[PDB]
RNA sequence: AGUAGUAACAAGAG
RNA sequence: ACCUCUGCUUCUGCU
C-alpha cells in the first residue's frame, strides 16, 4: 500500500485544501555571490522589447537611449513595449468620464499633501542609493550627506523645512558646473615603525573635501543600484532589484500619492487597500459583475498574470499620464509631477559587484568591477555570461554603468502602473461587439471578468483585451494564465471558490519568534495567534497547539526554560535561582523561567498585566525599574510598532523591552568615521530632549537654530526658577553668567 | 531643578567644535533627521538575527549610567556584562543572563501609579475576569466583513486633537498656541494629570498608552452579532464560520 | 529707496529678527520693504519700552543685574514665543493667551500687545478690544505723538516718552527722503508657490518624449487640447492578426503528464541527500527520570549502556563514497566516542589531520587582486554547475509511508497552557487529545523533534565556538504509552570551523548515525554514505545487525532557523483536518471530533482516498490523513529549495485547472506548453520534487478515469 | 571534500 | 606562525 499525498484532492476540493500546497515550512531561496549577471539579463530584456522603436544618444549624458513609444505595433506576441501615446490618452479619458471630478481631486490632495510636507519624510525610505559615497545607505544617512554637501555649492532650501525647497534645489544641482561633495578616502600612510625597515605602509581613512563634473553628478543623481533578490517565495531561478538615490525619493512620493488617491476610488483595483477591506471590496465587485451578466450568456473569469510587467512599462508613457491627470492643476505642480518620470526616462543602472574569475588549480580568485568588465578578453568569461556582455556594450558606460532609457525597476511606480492596468479594464468593449469585460487589478497581477452571449465571444473578448493592453505597453502572460466559467478564480495568492477560502499556510512564517525583544515577541505572538482564529480560519484547537510551539519556540529562542527544569546554560543558573527566591512564581514571566498563562481568552492581555497581581513585590520592583538599564531612549514607535515581512503590539516597558548591540563590522572598514558622527549628532540631540521634553513625542518645528531654542529654553527656565524659589542667586547668576558666554 | 545641570552640559559641548557647528547650522527642523542618524542598518531577517544572536555572550547594550553600573561585570562565573561599549549606547554590552540577574537581584525600583498608567491594559483584563460565558453551538454563522472598533476608548479623539490634549496633559510648556480642544477636553486633561503626577515612568511611554485610549483603532474584521468593541476585543473567542459563543462582557 | 533706510536707522538684531518673522509668514522682505519697515518699528517699540528698565531683589523697578522687568516676546521664533508665553503663564498662575503676546511685564504680572498706527490711537485701541477682549494690557502708540494704554497700563512715563520720541523722529526722517508715501500707497503682491525647472532638468525632460514628438512644449499642448477618441479602435485595425491570446478549450487528454524524464531510466535515481536520517534512524534508548540534562552527559551514560558499540575499534566496511576517506571517517568517529566518553566537560575536538580533512579546512580560494588576476590567462569564470536530473527513487515512497505511520513514542515537547474556563477552550483542549495525539505518535513527529532539536544546539556551537571543531551528539527524549521517560541517542555529528558572516555561508557537519539499514539493499539510495557494520542487538527475539552512517554534510545560518521552527508542520496539517471537523461540526449541530476520528453512534468513521495498493483505491482513516499532510510539511522543510518552490508555485496552475474540469467548469488556455515548462524545468535532483511529480501523474491518471462516471 | 545551484561558502580585515 | 578586531554593514574611486 503506497500512500499518495495528492489523493487528499480526490475527497476534498484543491481551493479547500489550498494550504497544503505552500511549502512555508521549507527554506525560502537565497542568493549568493554577484547579482551583475541578473542585472545585465534585465537591462538585454529590457531593451529588446524595444529596439524596434528610435535609437538616439543622449546630449546630457551621452548615454545609449531606445524609446519604444509610438514605435511600430508587434507582429508576433513576444513581449512588446511599444505603447501608443494616444491608446493610453483615451483609457484615461474613458476614466475621467467614468470618475467625474477624480483627476483634479486627487491632483488637488496630492499638491496640498506636498506643500504641508517636510524634508524629514525622506527618512523613512529604507536602503538608499546615497551619490556621495556610491553605496547603498540608510535613507536618513544619504538624505544628510546630501543636505550638508548642498550646502557646499550654495543649496540651502532643505533649511525652509518644506519638500518642495529641497526639491527645487536638487533639481538646480543638475546645473551646477560642479558638485563639492564629503566623501571618505583611503589614504596611505607611512607610519615610523620598530621593525628592521622601520617604516610600516597602513591605510586611513579620513574624510575629505572631494568634487566632481556636471555630467559626472548628473549621471550619479540618474543612477539606480542593484542587487539581488532574496527570500522570494515560489520561484526557481532569482531576479534583480533596484534602489533608488536621494534626488529621485521626493519627487516619487508625489507622484504615488497622487496615484494612489486615484486607486482608492477605482472599484477595480486591489490596492492600497489590504487585508479584509479587500477581500470585502473584491467579493462585492465579482458579485456585480456575475449579477451584470446577459439573462441566459456565460461568465468567465481569467486568473491573470502579466509578464515582463516592468520591463515593458515606459517612463514616458507615465510622464504622459501625470501630464494627463494633473490637466486642471498649477503649472508649478504639473511640473513637480513631471520630474520623477523624467528622470526615469533617463536612468542609469549601476550593474553590482560584477564577475568572479578563479584558477582551480591555484585556488585563486578574484572580484572583476563593472568598470572592469571588458578588461579582459571574453573568451574568458563562461558562455553565459560571453553572450550578455556582447548584447550590453552598445548600453555599455564606461564607469561601469548601463543606459536603461526603457522600462521600469521592479516596482517604483506600483499605484501609478496600477492605474495603467485598470484604464485598460475601463474599456470594457471594442467595436460594440456583444461582450462586457471588466475585472481587478493590483500592479502586475490581474483577473479579468468577461459576460458574453456565448464562450467563444468570450473568448474573443479576452483576444480583445490581450490586443488592447499591447497598446498600453501591457504584456499578458499566455504561460500563466488561465481562463474558466465564473465561480473560482486567484488573485494575488487569493483563492475564490464561490467565496474567498482560507490559506492558512501563507501566514504560517509569522507564527514564529519575531526578534524583536523577549517583551515585544510574546505579545506579537500572542496577536498573530489571535489575529489567524479570526481572519485565517484557525480553530481553537490548532490556536492553543500554536500557543504551545510558541512558547516552546520562545522559550528555546531566549533561552528561557522554566525554573523548575533541569535545562542547562548562562541565564537558566540565574532563572533557577529565581525560582527558588520566589514566593509567586506564578507571577514570573516566561522569560524569566515563569509559567505560561496563555490560553485563547487572555491572547489580547500583555504578559505583565496578567500577572502583575501575583508577582513578588521586589520580582515587579526589579522588572518594572523606571530607570533600567536595559530599555533606553525610546520613541514612540519604538514601543508600539514591529515590521512584518507594520503591526503594532501592545506589551509593558520593562527589563526585557531591551535592544540588541549595534553591529560592529563598522569597526573595520573605511565607514569609522560614522560612528564618531553619529555619537555627535546623538549628544545634541539628546540634550535637546532634556531641554524640551515633547521633542520625543511631537516633531519640532522651526527653520531658527538648535543652539537659539535650547539657550532661550534655559534662559527662561532658570529666570522663573529663580522668582520660584527653586534656584538661590548663587546659582543663577552663574546661570546667567554661563548663557551669558552663548 | 535640572536648569543648571543642562546648562553646563550645554557649555560643556560648545567645547568641542564639531558639536557646536551641529547645534549652529542644525534647524530645528533638522533635528528630525540627525536624530535618525546612525551606523545601523535596517534587519530583513530579524527572526534568524535573534536566535544568532541570543548564542553570542554579550548580545544586548545597556544604557551609559550608575544602574548599569549596579550590574556586577560577572556573577558566579557568569560574564554579565563586557568592558567593551555598544557603537550606539556607548554604554557596556552584556549577556541576557544580565536581565535576569537584575529581575534577581537588581535594585528595586518604585511601581507607584503603575496601574494607573496602564489602565487600560487592566480594565481589559476586569473586563475578562468579571465575564460569564454561556453556551457554545455549532452551525453555520454569516459573518460580514465590516470596519469596527478594535479597543474601547476612554474619549474617541481624531489623531490631531488627541495629540493636543496629551501635550496638555505631559508637556504644557511645549503645547503650542491653544486650541478649541483644550477647553472642551479640559476635565479629561485635569484628570489624567491628576493620575499621572507621582509615576516616575517615562513621559513617552505615558504618551503611548493615553494615545491608545483615545485613538480609536477603526478595521475591517469578519464579524456577526455585536459589534461593540468590548465584543470585537474577544471576538476571536466568539465565533467562527461554523460555531457560536456566548460571552456576557464585565 | 527704503531697503538703505532699514539699514541706516534700524540696528542689525532688530533687521534680522524681522526678515526671519516675515520668512515664518512665508513673505519676502526684498518685495515688501513697507512691511519689513512696520515690523521693524514694531520690534523697536517694544526694545525701547524694555531696554531701560529692571528689578532689584525685591521686586521694584529701577533703571540702569540679569532680570530685566520686562520679557520680549516679539521678535523671535513662533515656537519659543509660546514657550516663553506659556512658561510665563503657567508659572505664574495665569491663563495662557489665546494670542501671541509683544510683552511682559513680570512686576505687573500681565501680557501686553503693542501697537502703531498712522491714524488715531483711539480707533486702533478698540479694534483689539474685540479680539483680545482683556487678556492683555494695550499700549497703542502713534507717529503723531497720539497714544491710548489701558487703565491699568504699566507704562511709565519716562518709556512713554522714549518711544513718541523714536517714532516722531522716524516720522521727520521718512518724510525727508520721501519715503512716507511708500509706507502709506499700498503694497500687495500675490504669493504664488515657487517651484522652476533649470537648464539641465528642462533639456532632460524635452528628450523624454514620445517619438512624434520635437519638445516637452509640443507634448504638454498637444495632451491637453487633442481628442484620442477612436485611437484604440483604430491601432486594432490595423495590428496584425497574428498578436492573439490563442485560446484552446482545456480537456483531459491535453493534460500529459508531468516530467516524463524521471521515468527514464538511463537516468541515476535519486538519492538521498536530507541533513540526517529519517526513518532508517536508529536511537539507543535509554531510561531516565524524564528530566533534561547535559547533551554530552546523556550521550555517555547511552553509550556506557550499550557499551559493546562503543567498545567497537574493529569494524567492517560495508560501503564507501566515492570521495570519502574510510579511514579518517572512522578516526573521526572513535575521536568523538572516546570524547563524548572521557571525564572532562568539553565537547572540543582536537584538529587532527582527520578531522581537518572531514571539515573541510582550508579549502576556501585565496583571494588576489584585480590587476594580477586580469593580467593572468589561466584564470576564468567558472561554468555554474546545474543540478543533475534524477528519476523517481523507490526510497521517497518508502520514507512517505513508514513517516506516516503510527509508533508506540511520543516525542512533542508541547510545554503548557493556562487551564480552560471558556466552553471553546474546553472544545479544543478536547480536540486536541484527538489531533495531537495521533500526530504525536506518528514517526515523522519524531523524526522532526530530532530535527528540531539538533538544529537548535548546532546553531548556538556555531556561535559560540566558531574557532573549535566540536563533537554535537544527535538526541531525543521520548515517552512510551506506560509514561516512561528515555533519552535517545542517534548518533554523533561533528562541527567544523564556523564563522558565518554570511546568512548562506557553509558549516560543515560530519553526521555519524546508527541505523538497522543494510545499505546494500537499496544502494541507489546511498552514493553519499559511508556505512559501517559495527554491532549488533536484539531488537525483540532475534538480532539486528547495527550499522553506522558516516557523511560529510553541510548547512547555513538559514537552513538552521528554519529547523529550529520547524514544529510549525504541525499547524499547517492541523489547520486543515480542524476546519473539515467545524464544517462536520456544522452540519450536524455538534461537535463532530470523535466522529470523524473514532465513528459515532449516527456517524461512519471519516474515511478518504489515502493511497494505492496494486492499482486500486486504499482507503484511510481521518487519523491517517492528517499523518499523511503532517508529514507532507515535515517533507517541505526536509526537501525543501527553489526546485520545490517553483514545483510548487508552477503545478499549482494545473491543480485549479483539473478541478476547473472536475467542476465543469470549461476551463481555457492559452500557453500549455508554455505551462508545461514551467513546471519541468523545477524537476531535477530534490527527490520530493521528483516523487511529487510521479504522485501528480498517479493521481491524474485516477481523476481521469473518475470523470467517465 | 562537502554544502550547495546559474554563484557562492568552505573565514575575513589590520 | 604571533597579536588585535569582525559574524547582515553595503566598495565607484582613492588602489
Amino acid at each position: 500500500m503506497n500512500i499518495n499525498p495528492y489523493f487528499l484532492f480526490i475527497d476534498v476540493p484543491i481551493q479547500a485544501a489550498i494550504s497544503t500546497t505552500f511549502p512555508y515550512t521549507g527554506v525560502p531561496p537565497y542568493s549568493h555571490g554577484t547579482g551583475t549577471g541578473y542585472t545585465i539579463d534585465t537591462v538585454i530584456r529590457t531593451h529588446e522589447y524595444s529596439n524596434k522603436g528610435k535609437q538616439y544618444i543622449s546630449d546630457v549624458t551621452g548615454c545609449t537611449m531606445v524609446d519604444p513609444t509610438n514605435g511600430p505595433l508587434p507582429e508576433d506576441n513576444e513581449p512588446s513595449a511599444y505603447a501608443q501615446l494616444d491608446c493610453v490618452l483615451e483609457a484615461l479619458d474613458r476614466m475621467d468620464e467614468e470618475h467625474p471630478g477624480l483627476f483634479q481631486a486627487a491632483s488637488q490632495n496630492a499638491m496640498e499633501t506636498l506643500m504641508v510636507t517636510t524634508v524629514d519624510k525622506l527618512t523613512q525610505g529604507r536602503q538608499t542609493f546615497d551619490w556621495t559615497v556610491c553605496r547603498n545607505q540608510p535613507a536618513a544617512t544619504a538624505l544628510n550627506t546630501t543636505i550638508t554637501s548642498f550646502r557646499l555649492n550654495d543649496l540651502n532650501g532643505a533649511d525652509k523645512g518644506g519638500l518642495i525647497p529641497f526639491c527645487q534645489d536638487i533639481i538646480d544641482s543638475l546645473d551646477r558646473p560642479e558638485m563639492t561633495f564629503f566623501s571618505v578616502k583611503n589614504i596611505k600612510k607611512k607610519l615610523p615603525a620598530k621593525n628592521r625597515k622601520g617604516f610600516l605602509i597602513k591605510r586611513i581613512p579620513m574624510k575629505v573635501k572631494d568634487k566632481i563634473t556636471k555630467v559626472e553628478y548628473i549621471k550619479r543623481a540618474l543612477s539606480l543600484n542593484t542587487m539581488t533578490k532574496d527570500a522570494e517565495r515560489g520561484k526557481l531561478k532569482r531576479r534583480a532589484i533596484a534602489t533608488a538615490g536621494i534626488q529621485i525619493r521626493g519627487f516619487v512620493l508625489v507622484v504615488e500619492n497622487l496615484a494612489k488617491n486615484i486607486c482608492e476610488n477605482l472599484e477595480q483595483s486591489g490596492l492600497p487597500v489590504g487585508g479584509n477591506e479587500k477581500k470585502a471590496k473584491l467579493s462585492n465587485a465579482v458579485a456585480k459583475m456575475l449579477s451584470n451578466c446577459p439573462p441566459g450568456g456565460i461568465s468567465m473569469t481569467v486568473t491573470g498574470d502579466n509578464t515582463k510587467w516592468n520591463e515593458c512599462l515606459n517612463p514616458r508613457i507615465f510622464l504622459a499620464m501625470t501630464e494627463r491627470i494633473t490637466r486642471d492643476s498649477p503649472i508649478w505642480f504639473r511640473d513637480f509631477c513631471s520630474i520623477a518620470p523624467v528622470l526615469f526616462s533617463n536612468k542609469i543602472a549601476r550593474l553590482g559587484k560584477g564577475f568572479m574569475i578563479t584558477s582551480k588549480t591555484k585556488r585563486l580568485k578574484a572580484q572583476i568591477p563593472c568598470p572592469d568588465l571588458f578588461s579582459i578578453p571574453l573568451e574568458r568569461y563562461n558562455e553565459e555570461t560571453r553572450a550578455k556582455l556582447k548584447k550590453l556594450k552598445p548600453f555599455f558606460n564606461e564607469e561601469g554603468t548601463a543606459s536603461l532609457s526603457p522600462g521600469m525597476m521592479m516596482g517604483m511606480f506600483n499605484m501609478l502602473s496600477t492605474v495603467l492596468g485598470v484604464a485598460a479594464l475601463g474599456i470594457k468593449n471594442i467595436g460594440n461587439k456583444e461582450y462586457l469585460w471588466d475585472g481587478l487589478q493590483s500592479s502586475d497581477d490581474f483577473a479579468l471578468f468577461v459576460n458574453a452571449k456565448d464562450e467563444e465571444t468570450c473568448m474573443e473578448g479576452i483576444n480583445d483585451f490581450y490586443r488592447t493592453c499591447k497598446l498600453l505597453g501591457i504584456n499578458m502572460s499566455k504561460k500563466k494564465s488561465y481562463c474558466n466559467e465564473t465561480g473560482m478564480f486567484e488573485f494575488t495568492s487569493m483563492f475564490y471558490r464561490d467565496g474567498f477560502v482560507s490559506n492558512f499556510a501563507m501566514e504560517l512564517p509569522s507564527f514564529g519568534v519575531a526578534g524583536v525583544n523577549e517583551s515585544a515577541d510574546m505579545a506579537i505572538g500572542m496577536t498573530i495567534i489571535k489575529n489567524n482564529m479570526i481572519n485565517n480560519g484557525m480553530g481553537p484547537a490548532t490556536a492553543q497547539t500554536a500557543i504551545q510551539l510558541f512558547i516552546a519556540d520562545y522559550r528555546y529562542t531566549y533561552k528561557c526554560h522554566r525554573g523548575d527544569s533541569k535545562v542547562e546554560g548562562k541565564r537558566m543558573k540565574i532563572i533557577k535561582e529565581l525560582w527558588e527566591n520566589t514566593k509567586g512564581r506564578d507571577g514570573l514571566l516566561v522569560a524569566d523561567g515563569g509559567p505560561n498563562i496563555y490560553n485563547l481568552r487572555n491572547l489580547h492581555i500583555p504578559e505583565i498585566v496578567l500577572k502583575y497581581n501575583l508577582m513578588d513585590p521586589e520580582y515587579k520592583g526589579r522588572l518594572l525599574h523606571p530607570q533600567n538599564p536595559f530599555v533606553g531612549h525610546l520613541s514612540i514607535e519604538g514601543i508600539k510598532e514591529a515590521d512584518i515581512t507594520k503591526m503594532d503590539y501592545d506589551a509593558v516597558s520593562g527589563t526585557h523591552s531591551w535592544r540588541t548591540k549595534r553591529n560592529r563590522s563598522i569597526l573595520n572598514t573605511d565607514q569609522r568615521n560614522m560612528i564618531l558622527e553619529e555619537q555627535c549628532y546623538a549628544k545634541c540631540c539628546n540634550l535637546f530632549e532634556a531641554c524640551f521634553n515633547s521633542a520625543s513625542y511631537r516633531k519640532p518645528v522651526g527653520q531658527h537654530s538648535m543652539l537659539e531654542a535650547m539657550a532661550h529654553r534655559l534662559r527662561m527656565d532658570a529666570r522663573l526658577d529663580y522668582e520660584s524659589g527653586r534656584m538661590s542667586k548663587d546659582d543663577f547668576e552663574k546661570a546667567m553668567a554661563h548663557l551669558g558666554e552663548i | 531643578g535640572m536648569t543648571l545641570a543642562k546648562i553646563e552640559l550645554l557649555k560643556q559641548l560648545l567645547r568641542d567644535n564639531e558639536a557646536k557647528t551641529v547645534l549652529k547650522q542644525t534647524t530645528v527642523d533638522q533635528y528630525n533627521i540627525i536624530r535618525k542618524f546612525n551606523t545601523s542598518r535596517i534587519e530583513k531577517n530579524p527572526s534568524l538575527r535573534m536566535k544568532w544572536a541570543m548564542c553570542s555572550n554579550f548580545p544586548l547594550a545597556l544604557t551609559k549610567g550608575d544602574m548599569a553600573n549596579r550590574i556586577p561585570l560577572e556573577y558566579k562565573g557568569i560574564q554579565l556584562k563586557t568592558n567593551a561599549e555598544d557603537i550606539g549606547t556607548k554604554g557596556q554590552m552584556c549577556s541576557i543572563a544580565a536581565v535576569t540577574w537584575w529581575n534577581t537581584y537588581g535594585p528595586i525600583g518604585d511601581t507607584e501609579g503603575f496601574e494607573r498608567v496602564y489602565e487600560s491594559f487592566f480594565l481589559r483584563k476586569m473586563r475578562l475576569d468579571n465575564a460569564t460565558w454561556g453556551r457554545i453551538t455549532f452551525g453555520p454563522v454569516e459573518r460580514v466583513r465590516k470596519r469596527v472598533l478594535l479597543n474601547p476608548l476612554t474619549k474617541e479623539m481624531p489623531p490631531d486633537e488627541a495629540s493636543n490634549v496629551i501635550m496638555e496633559i505631559l508637556f504644557p510648556k511645549e503645547a503650542g498656541i491653544p486650541r478649541e480642544s483644550t477647553w472642551i477636553h479640559r476635565e479629561l486633561i485635569k484628570e489624567k494629570r491628576e493620575k499621572l503626577k507621582g509615576t516616575m515612568i517615562t513621559p513617552i511611554v505615558l504618551a503611548y498608552m493615553l494615545e491608545r485610549e483615545l485613538v480609536a483603532r477603526r478595521r475591517f474584521l469578519p464579524v456577526a452579532g455585536a459589534t461593540s468593541a468590548e465584543f470585537i476585543e474577544m471576538l476571536h473567542c466568539l465565533q467562527g464560520e461554523n460555531w457560536r459563543q456566548i460571552y456576557h462582557p464585565g | 529707496s527704503m531697503d538703505t533706510f532699514i539699514t541706516r536707522n534700524f540696528q542689525t538684531t532688530i533687521i534680522q529678527k524681522a526678515k526671519n518673522t516675515m520668512a515664518e509668514f512665508s513673505e519676502d522682505p526684498e518685495l515688501q520693504p513697507a512691511m519689513l519697515f512696520n515690523i521693524c518699528v514694531h520690534l523697536e517699540v517694544c526694545y525701547v519700552i524694555s531696554d531701560m528698565n529692571f528689578l532689584d531683589e525685591e521686586g521694584k523697578a529701577y533703571t540702569a543685574n540679569l532680570r530685566p522687568q520686562y520679557e520680549v516676546i516679539e521678535g523671535m521664533p513662533r515656537t519659543i514665543a509660546w514657550m516663553v508665553q506659556r512658561s510665563l503663564a503657567q508659572e505664574h498662575g495665569i491663563e495662557t493667551p489665546k494670542y501671541l503676546a509683544d510683552l511682559f511685564d513680570y512686576k505687573t504680572k500681565r501680557f501686553i500687545e503693542v501697537g502703531i498706527t498712522k491714524g488715531l490711537a483711539d480707533d486702533y485701541f478698540w479694534k483689539k478690544k474685540e479680539k483680545l477682549g482683556n487678556s492683555m494690557e494695550l499700549m497703542i502708540f502713534s507717529y503723531n505723538q497720539d497714544y491710548s494704554l489701558s487703565n491699568e497700563s504699566s507704562l511709565d512715563e519716562e518709556g512713554k516718552g522714549r518711544v513718541l520720541s523714536r517714532l516722531t523722529e522716524l516720522q521727520a526722517e521718512l518724510s525727508l527722503k520721501n519715503l512716507w508715501q511708500v509706507l502709506i500707497g499700498e503694497e500687495d503682491v500675490e504669493k504664488g508657490i515657487d517651484f522652476k525647472l533649470g537648464q539641465t532638468i528642462s533639456r532632460l525632460r524635452d528628450i523624454s518624449v514620445p517619438a512624434g514628438f520635437s519638445n516637452f512644449e509640443g507634448m504638454r499642448s498637444y495632451i491637453d487640447n487633442i481628442d484620442p477618441k477612436g485611437a484604440i479602435e483604430r491601432n486594432l485595425a490595423r495590428m496584425s492578426p497574428l498578436v492573439s491570446v490563442t485560446p484552446k478549450k482545456l480537456t483531459w487528454e491535453d493534460l500529459r503528464p508531468i516530467g516524463p524524464h524521471i521515468y527514464n531510466h538511463e537516468l541515476p535515481e535519486v538519492p538521498y541527500n536530507a541533513f540526517l536520517l529519517m526513518s532508517d534512524e536508529l536511537g539507543l534508548a535509554n531510561m531516565t527520570e524524564g528530566k533534561s540534562k547535559k547533551p554530552k552527559t546523556l550521550a555517555k551514560e547511552c553509550l556506557e549502556k550499550y557499551s559493546t558499540l562503543r567498545d567497537q575499534t574493529d569494524p567492517i566496511l560495508i560501503m564507501k563514497s566515492e570521495k570519502a576517506n574510510e579511514n579518517f571517517l572512522w578516526k573521526l568517529w572513535r575521536d568523538c566516542v572516546n570524547t563524548i566518553s572521557n571525564e572532562e566537560m568539553s565537547n572540543e575536538l582536537q584538529k587532527t589531520n582527520y578531522a581537518k580533512w572531514a571539515t573541510g579546512d582550508g579549502l576556501t580560494y585565496q583571494k588576489i587582486m584585480k590587476e594580477v588576476a586580469i593580467d593572468d590567462e589561466t584564470m576564468c569564470q567558472e561554468e555554474p554547475k546545474i543540478p543533475n536530473k534524477c528519476r523517481v527513487a523507490a526510497w521517497v515512497q518508502t520514507e512517505m509511508n513508514l513517516l506516516s505511520t503510527l509508533t508506540s513514542k511520543r516525542a512533542l515537547d508541547l510545554p503548557e497552557i493556562g487551564p480552560d474556563v471558556a466552553p471553546v477552550e474546553h472544545v479544543g483542549s478536547e480536540r486536541r487529545k484527538y489531533f495531537v495525539n495521533e500526530i504525536n505518535y506518528c514517526k515523522a513527529s519524531t523524526v522532526m523533534m530530532k530535527y528540531v532539536l539538533f538544529h537548535t544546539s548546532l546553531l548556538n556551537e556555531s556561535n559560540a565556538s566558531m574557532g573549535k571543531y566540536k563533537v554535537i551528539p544527535i538526541t531525543n527524549r521520548v515517552v512510551n504509552e506506560k509514561g516512561e521517560s528515555f533519552d535517545m541517542l542517534y548518533g554523533l555529528a561533528v562541527k567544523g570551523q564556523s564563522h558565518l558572516r554570511g546568512d548562506t555561508d557553509v558549516v560543515t557537519v560530519v553526521t555519524f548515525e546508527f541505523s538497522s539499514t543494510d545499505p546494500r539493499v537499496d544502494s541507489g539510495k546511498w552514493p553519499k554514505y559511508t556505512v559501517f557494520r559495527i554491532g549488533s542487538l536484539f531488537v525483540s527475539g532475534r538480532e539486528k545487525s547495527v550499522y553506522l552512517y558516516c557523511r560529510v554534510n553541510g548547512t547555513n545560518k538559514i537552513q538552521m532557523k528554519w529547523g529550529m521552527e520547524a514544529r510549525r508542520c504541525l499547524l499547517q496539517s492541523m489547520q486543515q483536518m480542524e476546519a473539515i471537523v467545524e464544517q462536520e461540526s456544522s452540519i450536524q449541530g455538534y461537535d463532530m471530533t470523535k466522529a470523524c476520528f473514532k465513528g459515532d453512534r449516527v456517524n461512519s468513521p471519516k474515511t478518504f482516498s489515502i493511497g494505492t495498493q496494486e492499482g486500486k483505491l486504499v482507503k484511510g482513516s481521518f487519523g491517517k490523513a492528517l499523518r499523511v499532510i503532517f508529514t507532507k510539511c515535515l517533507m517541505h522543510y526536509v526537501f525543501g529549495n527553489a526546485q520545490l518552490e517553483g514545483f510548487s508555485a508552477e503545478s499549482r496552475r494545473l491543480l485549479l485547472l483539473i478541478q476547473a474540469l472536475k467542476d465543469r467548469k470549461g476551463p481555457w488556455v492559452f500557453d500549455l506548453e508554455g505551462m508545461y515548462s514551467g513546471i519541468e524545468e523545477c524537476i531535477s535532483n530534490n527527490p520530493w520534487v521528483i516523487q511529487s511529480a510521479y504522485w501528480f501523474n498517479e493521481w491524474l491518471g485516477f481523476e481521469k478515469e473518475g470523470s467517465k462516471v
